[PDB]
């Protein structure tokens, strides 16, 4: 994609255009930082179910 | 014009006994201002003009009161009031004429509009000294940048030519002519400017502020072996120059006047009325404004969020009642630059 940066002059205004741009930029940092000991993209911390509702057959969570 | 009579006389038939005739003139070109039947024009094409039935009564100024408008003849002043208004006159026909009037008789009734001719393209003229040619006192003028006593009265300040680059034309003659007639001065004008434009604000000025940076283009404290230098450039690497650049307060207290002065209400009054008229390329003036707390609001989009520099007003979900707060800034009334260049010629040897 595109990722631009703001530039914070004074004399210039306010838009909800850029506060978007600037947040989905160090989530960018962090990949460069962790791809310096990574292969093959990620996974899962941790996943816990609710087998209850099996017999009842539903599926649902508790923690993920 | 047909509606010239059929605006005055068939409607305003009740002060015609007792009207002035300087009064009656003016509310003609009054009548039809729009494109009116100007009395300058009078040099070639008096025909086709339809002009007031003054001329022939042989009266006075201020002495016409007979009220008679004909509509068939298609020239309404056909007037001659016998025996009353002989106005300059004192001999008699000459002989050749009478014996073409014949014989001094009822066809002399029919003789006075040709012989009136002289006196009708007089007292036009007549009345325009006295009330647009040497008198209007800029009042009865009353123009709108083309009435030639104001333009008389305004080039002694210096402004013929120069409403250049102005959005308004010279409007504000009226308070800021004595003013400007004093030369190099002053700080105590600004407080005149403000007071003009609204009425509930108040001006303050101190005369030297601490500016800042300009940036010098060589650091020039390198300590130098071959030349140097000491007697005044003694700095570090940004200087201070106080010398100019004024700071001006305002203190409003109506509500509806403080959604003026954020840009686009008053701020472009102030913005044109300093850099070409009063001040221009002496000085740099910054500005400053205190109220009590706000009325701002926040992120909506293209323009308008900014109040100057900061914001505020959107967060006291607290207390009820005032606390006292500067506003903002605004942007200094400056006008410089370098041009970009080098150059490859010289003056003169002498």
């Amino acid at each position: 994609m595109k990722i631009y940066r703001p530039l914070w002059e004074d004399g210039a205004f306010l838009m909800p255009q850029q506060f978007q741009q600037q947040a989905a930029w160090d989530v960018h940092l962090a990949d460069s930082v962790a791809r310096m000991g990574l292969a093959h993209p990620w996974g899962v911390v941790a996943a816990e179910f609710d087998d209850s509702l099996l017999p009842l057959s539903r599926l649902n969570a508790t923690r993920l | 014009s047909q509606s010239a009579p059929a605006r005055l006389i068939t409607r305003y038939r009740k002060q015609l006994p007792y009207i002035n005739f300087y009064r009656f003139c003016q509310l003609l070109e009054q009548s039809q201002p729009d494109q009116p039947p100007i009395g300058s024009g009078w040099q070639a094409r008096q025909e086709a003009v339809r002009f007031c039935p003054y001329p022939g009564m042989g009266f006075p100024a201020s002495e016409i009161k007979d009220a008679v408008i004909p509509e068939e003849s298609h020239l309404p002043p056909i007037v001659h009031v016998t025996f009353m208004g002989l106005y300059g006159v004192t001999s008699p026909l000459p002989a050749h004429y009478i014996s073409d009037i014949a014989q001094q008789r009822e066809g002399h009734e029919a003789a006075a509009d040709f012989l009136d001719i002289f006196s009708h393209r007089l007292i036009t003229q007549y009345y325009r000294i006295w009330r647009k040619y040497s008198y209007p006192a800029t009042f009865e003028a009353g123009g709108q940048d083309k009435t030639s006593q104001y333009l008389l009265g305004l080039a002694r300040l210096g402004i013929p030519g120069c409403a250049q680059n102005i959005a308004t034309p010279v409007s504000r003659f009226l308070a800021l002519l004595p003013l400007m007639l004093l030369p190099g001065r002053t700080a105590e004008g600004l407080t005149s400017l403000v007071t003009l434009l609204a009425p509930g604000t108040q001006a303050r000025v101190w005369h030297h502020d601490r500016r800042r940076i300009p940036l010098k283009t060589p650091l020039t404290m390198r300590v130098h072996h071959p030349v140097s230098l000491k007697s005044r450039p003694v700095m570090g690497d940004h200087a201070t120059d106080v010398n100019g650049q004024v700071l001006l307060q305002l203190s409003t207290q109506t509500g509806s006047e403080v959604q003026g002065w954020l840009p686009g209400g008053h701020l472009y009054s102030d913005l044109l009325a300093l850099l070409h008229v009063y001040l221009g390329s002496r000085l740099d003036v910054r500005l400053q404004l205190c109220v009590e707390r706000s009325l701002l609001p926040d992120a909506r989009l293209s323009c308008r969020p900014a109040a100057g520099s900061p914001q505020l007003g959107r967060t006291a979900v607290m207390r009820t009642q005032a606390k006292i707060a500067t506003s903002a800034a605004r942007v200094m009334t400056i006008s410089l630059g370098r041009y970009q260049r080098v150059q490859e010629h010289y003056q003169r040897k002498e």
